[PDB]
């Protein structure tokens, strides 16, 4: 499913929790917060 | 790793063989001339790698 452009949600705001186009990763403010305060391991990379 | 992939003995007998984590530049060197663990080459020409 694909979210309408217009926010017209009777005042009821999400860009935070929305994914976010600029991003390279569509992703919402609040989980792209999140992948940067866990300091992740194994990061299955192609390496070489 | 290495794995193959089939349709099914009765459906056909066209296979596709996959090297994890593995790109192809090296699979290319261990064509026949130094012999690996699969025996088999004929495959290892691609022409669809
Ligand atoms: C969610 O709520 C906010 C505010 O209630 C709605 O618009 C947002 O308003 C703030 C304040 O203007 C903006 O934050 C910053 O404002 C300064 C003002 O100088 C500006 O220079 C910054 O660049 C920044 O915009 C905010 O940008 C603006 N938009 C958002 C997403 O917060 C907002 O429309 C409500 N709806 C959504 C989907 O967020
Ligand atoms: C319903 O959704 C539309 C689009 O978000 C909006 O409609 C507006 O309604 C007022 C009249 O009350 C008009 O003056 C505006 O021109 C309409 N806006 C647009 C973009 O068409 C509004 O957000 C919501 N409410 C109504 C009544 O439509
Ligand atoms: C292959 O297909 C035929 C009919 O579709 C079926 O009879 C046969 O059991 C299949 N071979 C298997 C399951 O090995």
């Amino acid at each position: 499913y694909k979210t309408p452009p217009i926010k017209d949600f009777g005042g009821f705001n999400f860009s935070q929790i929305l994914p976010d186009p600029s991003k390279p990763s569509k992703r919402s403010f609040i989980e792209d917060l999140l992948f940067n305060k866990v300091t992740l391991a194994d990061a299955g990379f192609i390496k070489q | 790793g290495v794995s193959v992939i089939t349709p099914g003995t009765n459906t056909s007998n066209q296979v596709a063989v996959l090297y994890q984590g593995v790109n192809c530049t090296e699979v290319p060197v261990a064509i026949h001339a130094d012999q690996l663990t699969p025996t088999w080459r004929v495959y290892s020409t691609g022409s669809n790698v």
